[PDB]
Parts: C-alpha cells; structure tokens; sequence
C-alpha cells in the first residue's frame, strides 16, 4: 500500500523555521520524483518544490524560492522541506506528492483535488 | 472527530495487514519451485488485421473465438473474421476518442466509449441488416476504460469517474453504482460466473465487486502505481493486474493477497494489458516497450516474446478456446499470435 | 456443404471491398484534417477562441470545432467533461497535429500551475514528439496589470527582477516597455521549458493573443505547416 | 578506337560493379522498408535502386568485352539489349531523381496541399510510366534495326564514330530533355525546398545547413557524372551538323566521349549512397537488418 | 462535515473487507496448481496444437 505520511508543522512565529519530513512507504522511494503540495485556506492545491530521484534537479515555486530547501534520504525514504524566513502567506497544509509514475520526466496529477498519492497532509500555521 | 475516523481506520489497516500476514502460511514460489517449467514459448504472427487508421485503444473477442472487434481513434469500430482477415462490420463511431470495446457472449451487439463518456451498443444482428446504434448510455462523468457485457441487457462499464456502472440496456438506467475507488477506473475483467469482477484504478489498488450485492467485498493493494490491465484467473479465484511500476502481480481472492510478481530489472515501462491462457499457466502481459511478455504464472519466469509492434501494445486478449491471443497495438495494426 | 462454404466466402469478400472502400474514402478525409487538442485552466480562455473561431470561420464532454483556413480543414478538440486528473486520457492525443495551449498571462498566481502543467506535456513519453502551439492569452489584460503596478511579477517571478528584454522582441507600435518585458518574460518561462527538452522532435510556438484577437486560425495554420513541413523533412529523408 | 582508351573505363567499372551492388542492394532493402511504412518515396527509390542494379548487372558483360577486346563477340542482339540497358539506365536513374525532387519539393515547400500526388498509389503509377515512356522512347533502335545500324555500328556497338544525320538531332535531343531537362528540374526543386527551409522557424541553422549542403551535393553530384559526357555529345553532333568536313576533332574527342561514357557509371554508386547511406534513418534500417 | 463522512464510509469499508475468512496462501497456490496440471492438455498455447487443427 502506498502510503505517503508527513509530519513537522505547527505553529511558528514570521521569519520561523519548520522542516516538513515524509516517512514513504509501499514503494521504492528511488524511481519517483517527490514534490511538496500545500493548499491555503480559502486557495486550491498550490505546489511548491520538487525532487528527482536523485537529489539533482531541485525546483522551487517563486514564492518559496531561496528560503524552502527541499531534500531526500532515498535510504531513509524521507522526504524534507526546510522552510526558513516564514511569510504569513506560507500558511498551509502541506502534502508531500509523489509521482503517478517510476522513472519519468513528467508529474501530471500532483495538484489534483484527488490524488492517489499525496499524503494526509501537515499544517503550517505562521502568526 | 476526523482524527478518530483516521486512527480507526490505521488499526483496522494494521488488523488486516496482520490477518493477510496470518494467512500466509508459504510463498507462490515454493510450492512451484517443483515445477517443470513451461520452456521457451515461441508464437508467431499468424495473421496481422490491417485497416485501422489510428492507434488501437481496445479489442475484444467474440465467444465463438472466431469474430473480433476492434477499436481506434479514427471513429472506427471493426469486427474482423479472425480465420479469414475478413472485415464483417466497420462501424462509424459518434465521437472517435473510444477507449474501450466490447463484444457480447452472444454477439448481436458491441459496445464502446471514451472520452465521450457514454457507453454505445451497436445491433448487428439487426433485421435491416446494418450496424446502427442501439443505446447511448449517459450516466458517466468521466472517460469509459472499460466495458464489459454481463449478458444481453446488461453491461458493466468502468469510467474516470473513480465509479463502475451496471447498466440496464433496454432502459438505459445504472442498476448499480460501484464507488470506493479514490482514481481513474482502467479495466474490469468479469469473473467466469458473471457473479463478480474487479476493477484496477489509478489509486495502485484493485477492488472485487459484488455485481448483485453492490459493494466491493474486498481491496487488492501491493501495486505502486496506476494499474492499467486487470484479469481473471481462469476460475474465479485470482486475477493479474499491470501497472506503470512494471510489475504484475497475482492477486487471490480467497487468500486477499498477491501471491508471487512478475518483474524483471530490464522492465520499466509499464504495462497495458494482461490476459491468461485457457489453462491459466501463461501470463501474456502488453508493455510500453512495443512488445508483448508471456509469464509463467506460477513461476513469474519469462516464456516468450511477442515482438512484432513497431508503437505500444494497448489491447491483449485470448480466445475463448485458448487457441490464439490477439495483440492490438498504437500502430494501427493488429495480430494474432499462436 | 462446400457449395455453401463457398456462397458465404464470396458474401464474406464482397463485404471486406465494400469496408475497404469505404476505410480509404475515411483514410482520405483522415489525412486531409488536422486534429488540434486546446488545454489550458479555467482562467485561459480556450473558449473565447474557440469560439473567435467558430464565429468568424467555419465553426458533449469533449467541444469540438472544425474550421478551414486555407482550403485546410482543422479539428480543435476541447476536452471538458472529464477530471482534474489528465495523465490517461491525454495519451488519447499521442496523434494529434499541435497542442493549442492556452495560458492567462495576466493571472500571475496561476502561471506556475500553467508551467507545470507545459512541462508535464513536453516531458510526457507520449507527447515527447507533440509540438504545441503556445497561446498567451489575454493579453489586454496583462498590459493593465503591470501599468497598474498593484501587482508585480516579482513576487511571483524572483528572477523578473535581474530579466532584460531580449533584442529579438518586436514591441507594438504603442506598447510601454514594461508590458513588453513582462510579456516576453512569460513566453521566456515556457520557452526555457520547451527548449530544455524535446531534442529536434518538438517545437514550441509561442503567440500573443487577446479576446479580440482573430488571427489565431491564421496562426495555428501556419504552426501547423511548420510542424508538417518538419515531419517532411524527416519522412522525405531531408533531415 | 575501342582498344586505345580501354584502361580507365574497365576499372571503373569493376569499381562499380564492386562497391555499388552490395550498396544499391542495401538502397532496394531501405526503400522496402519505407514502402512498408507507406511512404512515397519508397517508391521512387526503390525503383532508381532497381535501374542502377539493372546497369550494374550489365556491366560485367562490357568488362568481358574489355577483356575480349576486338568487336561484341556476344552477339548482335546481345549488343543491342546491352545498349540499350547501357544508354537508358542513366535517363531512368535522372528521371527517377528529378521524381524524388518534385515529391520532396511538394512535401517541403506545400506540406498542405496535393495529398493526393503523394501516395504509394501515385507514385507507383508514376514509376510505371517513367519506365514506359523511358522505355519505349528509347527502343528506337530495338524496335527498327535500320535505326539501330544508323546508332550504333552492328560491329562493336558504342556509337558509329563517323556520327549520322538525323542521329545528331536525337544527340541533340538527349542532351537538351534527358539531362538538361530533369537537371533543372531537380534544380528548381531543391531551390524551393532550400526556400522552405529557410521560412521553417522550427529547423535550427545548424540544420538548414545541412540541408543546403545535402541539396547542393545531389544537384552537383549529377552535373559532375553527366555533363561532361553530354557536353562531349553535344559539342560533337553540333560540329558535325555545321562543320560534317572535321575529321581531326571528332578522332581526338572521341577518347573523350569513351572516358566521359565510363563517367557516367558512377551515378550508379552516387545514388545509393546519397540517397539511402547518408541518412541516419536508412543507416539505422540497414544496421538493424 | 464531508470529510468525516468519507472517513466513516473508508472505515466502514474496512470493516466489512476485515471480517472476511482467508484461507492460507499455501492452499490457494495448490488450487491454482491444481487447475494448471488439470487443464494443461486442453491448453493449445502451451502444448504446441498440430497445425492439422490450428486454424491459424
């Protein structure tokens, strides 16, 4: 069973750091591009960064450039996000998608409302 | 309250991973390692059915394993005479994005669909003598993948709507909706005794349905990815599924596990179609990489290789006789193999 | 039962001529219209020109317009009825001639979904050889926007700040400089995605368009020749 | 004289014979190959590839003539079969090049239009009447064995040194509509692809370059193994016709006219490979069968 | 609201698959094997049929 569970957020003051872990399960956590999703209240799924198996390849969204960090422990099979100088604005609950597919230069259905492989969630809440 | 729904569903998960793991008292693998094994399965393209001007989303077989109706995206729907590579019908679809096809165990009629979201039949054994459509089944809010007669006047159809439907042909109604799956329905394979069947979705899961009772008695996992081919053992007690992980696996349904995984490390591409042999011993599974794999089931050791497709393998299937398994693929072309 | 076996060969050969007539009248037809797939968000705007062409050209789930320019037949099809979920039924379009995609250039806060969603065809195994014709839509609106100067690019864009605009731009005659980097800036996102990949199979056209716009059947039968001619040249042995 | 200048022209054509068989093979194996993908050039090709293979099968009898020096000691029917196969397969190869210009030309420069001239069925019924009309129009001299005597000497074939009336004419037309003709033709063909090209937005410049360079070596490649033969035809049937008395320049030119004629061979390794082996898609199809 | 009815439908879901007897897996590979040797023979991809009664 794919299972994608993500845990780290909670509450933390603006200019805060949280780092957004995702103990994968249920497959081999190397052949798959990982991404971090986070859904604003009131907003729809909005992603913020991905992975490629490897740890090359590293995209971020505008908003979170230069301050998320995302990365992968192919041996742990976790997936991080280290999230500094946190905005107001990055109030969210954050999943931690993977692709629909191994080895595969494309992620379709990532955003989806619902997605097979996205993970509960974790809320981020900065005030 | 949501968290106490989601905490009771993690322990009913942990209390039947631990029943799954109870029950599994030895491997696939084991008990065939005795086994002879099958050897080097040669089949040659005895006939290849030219005609088709785009890709071949579907085809299926007649019960007679002599007729054969095909589906592609040029809004053609042909039914060839395997024997002779002889066309009986070409039919003109509505809307030429099909992505399934369909023949009745007893002709008479052939239903298709896709993005259109409407299962059509078409009466062929018609009394004025042409193929014209019969019911236009609109009910789906999504693409059909796959439909499938119970019968005359009843057909089950998979759609991206995460649901499967049990239509009623002559009052075009859904007598049942099959919901509980959490992403896009690819394939149903109807169970011999036409009692059940099961759906493998874009959610790496596979669920038998009851198709009188209306609910999923059971839910296969063990997949990675999205499974795209789904089909029963011979006798309805296990089936295959293909996924896009390159694997396919062989679920029981009385034991509720996968029993053994046909993979090799040279495979990533994913797998289309999956069809058994009349005996169940060979597993003919369609792939990504223009070519067809036959597995030995009971060992997941390969056989053979059916490499005759210049574009992907997207529809696989054997006759109701055993004698030959049809390979439609993006190429426009389809062969029979034997 | 010979005699009879032989009556039903001959009604079994006639049937195959009258198919096989009739699949290469289909196979005519088939080659003669181009299939076009129109993407895009909600926000895009595919319909207006779907409809730019259906109102001034030839004109359930799945919208269909077949408009001719040129004496060339095209077929447009928007597909609407289905989910959020498109990684099984855009294989559907491995065939098609062009990807019409459209993008709302003016809304900022969508555009990383629109480049996503780009990237996703480009690097897709069935759509690797595809070429789309980009449509940045609204344009009007984008050139409001940024003279409003409420909203800025950056913010959305941190790399618009250090971004010049490129010499083989061709401004309007009455277009303000900020508009035209800002406009170039998005085709640039694409383009640097297009241009990533894809080797020589693929091509990406990007156009500038608005509500009022009625030059895009021109524009898409143009692409379109480009995209057939390059498919000559490899099938013509020239390449 | 047939024992004078008999050095150059044999080797060449045991070169020919040597290199353009197993490649002219492998250019027949490709253009199957693109037939069965439905492709109207197959056609073309294949049939060009057919005609070099025909006068490279022939040429082994012309080397034992070299070999048997003296006059056709085959026969005269024999000598007239090989003339024919000898001075007709190289305006079948350019009538069957200038084909596959004007196909590439309509499939470049009009991507959109005449659907119906590019198809395997058309180029078939093409490809036939190439071959009849080539055909018909120069069995003149099988047909009329008179014809025959008044071109070729019924002793040792080649050409009746001493050039006849109304044979000049027939020269004069062969270099004006079997070489001029398809030439310029091929020509303008390459001269609108290189146009299209250039208007492609698609194609980098590395690749119009390529192009070009692909385009100018097949309308140049022709001109070096045909014009000067057809320059030496022409300049001899114009002289005769206004000046008949030149004895001196016809005997100096004719060992011009015997090496231009060995020349014109190499058409038949030229096409194979500039039609089949430079591209990497046919090398591909070759590598794999 | 409609979340924790989805969840409540996910649990009962997995209530109902959770009461279901399975057999052991060992026995279901010997029923499988069972019909694998019972219908070998009447197999014609397996055992090579004669070309006298192939119709291909």
């Amino acid at each position: 069973q794919v299972q994608l569970q993500e845990s780290g957020g909670g509450l933390v003051q603006p200019g805060g750091s949280l780092r957004l872990s995702c103990a994968a399960s249920g497959f081999t956590f190397s052949n798959y591009k990982m991404n971090w999703v986070r859904q604003a209240p009131g907003k729809g799924l909005e992603w913020v960064s991905d992975i490629s198996q490897s740890g090359a390849s590293i995209s971020y969204t505008g908003s979170v450039k230069g301050r998320f960090t995302i990365s992968r422990d192919n041996a742990k099979n976790t997936l991080y996000l280290q999230m500094n100088s946190l905005k107001p604005e990055d109030t969210a609950v954050y999943y931690c998608a993977r692709c629909p597919a191994p080895f595969t230069r494309d992620c379709f259905d990532v955003t989806s409302t619902t997605y097979a492989y996205r993970g509960q969630g974790t809320q981020v809440t900065v005030s | 309250e949501l968290d106490q729904l989601r905490q009771e569903a993690e322990q009913l998960k942990n209390q039947i991973r631990d029943a799954r793991k109870a029950c599994a008292d030895a491997t696939l693998s084991q008990i065939t390692n005795n086994i002879d094994p099958v050897g080097r399965i040669q089949m040659r393209t005895r006939r290849t059915l030219r005609g088709h001007l785009a890709k071949i989303y579907a085809m299926h077989w007649g019960t007679d394993s002599r007729l054969l109706v095909s589906a592609s995206q040029d809004g053609k729907l042909i039914i060839w005479d395997s024997y002779t590579t002889n066309k009986v019908h070409a039919i003109p679809l509505r809307s030429s994005w099909v992505m399934t096809c369909a023949y009745a165990p007893s002709g008479n009629y052939v239903a298709c669909g896709g993005l259109d979201n409407i299962c059509s039949i078409y009466n062929l054994k018609t009394r004025e003598g042409n193929v014209r459509v019969s019911r236009e089944l609109a009910g789906h809010t999504g693409y059909l993948s796959c439909c499938r007669f119970l019968d005359d006047n009843q057909i089950v159809t998979s759609s991206g709507d995460t649901t499967c439907a049990l239509w009623d042909i002559e009052t075009g109604q859904q007598t049942t909706t099959f919901t509980g799956h959490t992403g896009d329905v690819m394939s149903l394979s109807l169970a011999p005794d036409t009692r059940l069947f099961v759906s493998g979705a874009c959610d790496a899961s596979a669920k038998l349905w009851d198709v009188r009772e209306g609910m999923c008695r059971q839910t296969f996992t063990g997949h990675e990815s999205d499974i795209n081919a789904i089909c029963f053992f011979p006798n309805g007690n296990a089936f295959a599924t293909g996924s896009d992980d390159a694997t396919c696996r062989l679920f029981d349904l009385r034991a509720d596990q996968e029993l053994m995984t046909y993979s090799h490390d040279n495979i990533i591409c994913g797998i289309t179609s999956v069809s058994f042999s009349k005996s169940g011993r060979l597993l003919l599974a369609g792939y990504d990489d223009f070519n067809c794999n036959v597995w030995d089931a009971l060992k997941a050791d390969r056989a053979g290789v059916l490499a005759g497709h210049d574009n992907r393998v997207s529809c696989l299937g054997v006759t109701d006789d055993g004698m030959a398994v049809a390979t439609g693929s993006w190429d426009s072309f389809l062969k029979i193999w034997n | 039962k010979t005699e009879d076996q032989r009556n039903e060969e001959k009604a079994q050969r006639e049937a195959n001529k009258k198919i096989e007539k009739q699949l290469q009248k289909d196979k005519q037809v088939y080659r003669a219209t181009h299939r076009l797939l129109l993407l895009g968000a909600d926000n895009s705007g595919k319909s207006t020109i779907v409809k730019q062409m259906r109102i001034l050209h030839g004109g359930s789930g799945i919208f269909e317009t077949k408009f001719q320019v040129d004496k060339v037949n095209f077929h447009m099809f928007d597909v609407g009825g289905q989910r959020d979920e498109r990684r099984k039924w855009i294989q559907c379009f491995n065939d098609v001639t062009a990807i019409i995609f459209v993008v709302d250039s003016s809304d900022y806060n969508r555009l990383q979904e629109a480049l996503n969603l780009f990237k996703s065809i480009w690097n897709n195994r069935w759509l690797r050889t595809i070429s789309v014709i980009l449509f940045l839509n609204k344009q009007d609106l984008l050139a409001e926007k940024v003279l409003a100067g409420k909203s800025k690019i950056e913010d959305y864009f941190p790399e618009f700040a250090r971004y010049t605009t490129p010499e083989d731009a061709t401004p309007e005659p009455g277009e303000d400089p900020r508009v035209t980097r800002a406009k170039y800036f998005i085709r640039d996102e694409f383009l640097r995605i297009s241009t990533a990949s894809g080797d020589g199979r693929h091509y990406c056209y990007p156009h500038f368009t608005c509500a009022v716009d009625t030059e895009n059947a021109r524009r898409i039968f143009n692409d379109c020749r480009d995209i057939i001619q390059r498919m000559h040249l490899r099938q013509y042995e020239l390449l | 004289d047939s024992r004078v200048d008999h050095l150059f022209p044999p080797s060449l054509y045991i070169f020919v014979i040597g290199v353009g068989l197993p490649t002219n093979c492998l250019a027949l194996w490709a253009a199957y190959r693109q037939v069965q993908q439905r492709n109207e050039l197959g056609v073309y090709l294949m049939n060009l590839s057919i005609a070099d293979l025909l006068y490279i099968c022939t040429l082994p009898l012309w080397v034992d003539y070299f070999l048997h020096h003296d006059n056709w000691i085959h026969g005269p029917g024999s000598c007239k079969l090989f003339g024919f196969i000898f001075y007709t397969n190289i305006y079948i190869s350019i009538a069957f090049l200038c084909c596959i210009s004007v196909d590439r030309y309509l499939a470049v420069a009009h991507p959109l239009r005449f659907a119906r001239l590019r198809r395997v069925k058309t180029a078939v019924a093409v490809s036939s009447v190439v071959w009849a009309t080539e055909l018909g129009a120069n069995s003149a001299p099988l047909f009329h064995d008179e014809l025959f005597r008044d071109r070729y000497n019924h002793t040792f074939c080649f050409e009746k040194f001493p050039m006849e009336g109304w044979v000049a004419w027939m020269n004069l037309y062969r270099v004006f509509v079997g070489f001029l003709f398809p030439w310029a033709l091929m020509l303008l063909s390459y001269r609108g692809i290189l146009r299209a090209v250039r208007g492609s937005v698609s194609t980098e410049r590395q690749e119009k370059a390529k192009i070009k360079r692909l385009a100018l070596s097949l309308i140049a490649i022709v001109l070096v193994c045909f014009a000067p033969y057809h320059v030496l035809l022409l300049s001899r049937s114009a002289i005769y016709l206004g000046r008949p008395w030149d004895c001196g320049f016809e005997e100096r030119v004719f060992s011009a006219y015997h090496s231009s004629l060995a020349f014109t061979s190499l058409n038949c390794v030229a096409d194979p490979i500039l039609y089949c082996l430079v591209n990497e898609g046919a090398r591909s199809d070759v590598a794999k069968a | 609201t409609a979340s924790i009815a989805q969840a409540r439908k996910l649990v009962e879901q997995l209530k109902m698959e959770a009461n279901i007897d399975r057999i052991k897996v060992s026995k279901a590979a010997a029923d499988l094997m069972a019909y694998c040797e019972a219908h070998a023979k009447e197999d014609p991809l397996l055992t090579p049929v004669p070309a006298s009664e192939n119709p291909f």
